[PDB]
């Protein structure tokens, strides 16, 4: 995250590290939407032009953490993965469309006030709150600066921008299923996801309900705050019904 | 979950957050 | 990184 800050104890309980067995090393941010299930981007498990490929026995999923290289004793629990799902349409040979993947754990995680499930968007809190200048909210353990890594947790809110915005800021072609987000030049303020902030969540705070939902993945980006430049959200509530699919098929 | 996005050192408690205001200023 | 507990990685 970079033009952040360190994230309060407990801020982003549903917050998760993924976790490389060997090389033991960060490799994505995630989040728990479950005891069972946690939610990242497709290209955090699947990447082709970079020869990843990740099976479940490579990986851990590291819950309830707040230091970035601490082991958290009696805090972080630490998961092994049952099964991976990826998006059937996740389009990696062009523009990361349907940026979305699942993972099931081997056992429930036991929460506490570190670890906590965020909800997932119906159609009308989506609606509502996915407007240009209403704000989410992004954290993850990646990189400070675009050119270095974060003691803790970091933080940052971000406005959600015009689609044609978004569109005439990149060559990339723009989908449906993306959004995107940060400040606007002429707008002073800062800050955007960075390298190892992938896979990690976009929040909201419902000012219908005070709860939380995760309205966005963490997907891509065309280096980290740039002027100009805006990050890439997977949208979550557009893909809700592969999430539905899977849950109910494998859950 | 039944009480998904509420967080237990957070709304559980009543306590707000250093910056969650700022979200809510926002959706106008 | 700090070592995590060996029970994880078996
Ligand atoms: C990813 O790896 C799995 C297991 O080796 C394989 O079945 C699958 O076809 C691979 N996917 C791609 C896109 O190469
Ligand atoms: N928003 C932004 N500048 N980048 C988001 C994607 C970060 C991805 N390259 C990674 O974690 O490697
Ligand atoms: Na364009
Ligand atoms: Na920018």
């Amino acid at each position: 995250i970079v033009e952040g800050s360190d994230a309060e104890i407990g801020m982003s309980p549903w917050q998760v590290m993924l976790f490389r067995k060997s090389p033991q090393e960060l490799l994505c941010g995630a989040s728990l939407i479950s005891d069972r299930w946690v939610l990242t981007a497709a290209h955090c498990l699947l990447y082709p032009p970079w020869d990843k490929n990740f099976t479940e026995n490579d990986l851990l999923v590291r819950i309830g953490k707040h230091s970035r290289t601490r082991y958290e004793r009696n805090i972080e629990k630490i998961s092994m993965l049952e099964k991976i799902y990826i998006h059937p349409r996740y389009n990696w040979r062009e523009n990361l469309d349907r940026d979305i993947a699942l993972m099931k754990l081997k056992k429930p995680v036991a929460f506490s006030d570190y670890i906590h499930p965020v909800c997932l968007p119906d159609r009308e809190t989506a609606a509502s709150l996915l407007q240009a200048g209403y704000k989410g909210r992004v954290t993850g353990w990646g990189n400070l600066k675009e050119t270095g890594q974060p003691s803790v947790l970091q933080v940052v809110n971000l406005p959600i921008v015009e689609r044609p915005v978004c569109k005439d800021s990149t060559r990339i072609r723009i989908t449906d299923n993306m959004f995107c987000a940060g400040y606007k030049p002429d707008e002073g303020k800062r800050g955007d996801a960075c390298e190892g902030d992938s896979g990690g969540p976009f929040v909201m705070k419902s000012p219908f309900n005070n709860r939380w939902y995760q309205m966005g993945i963490v997907s891509w980006g065309e280096g980290c705050d740039r002027d100009g430049k805006y990050g890439f959200y997977t949208h979550v509530f557009r893909l809700k019904k592969w999430i539905q699919k899977v849950i109910d098929q494998f859950g | 979950e039944a009480d998904c996005g509420l967080r237990p050192l957070f709304e559980k408690k009543s306590l707000e957050d250093k910056t969650e205001r700022e979200l809510l200023e926002s959706y106008i | 990184f700090e070592e995590i507990p060996e029970e994880y990685l078996q």
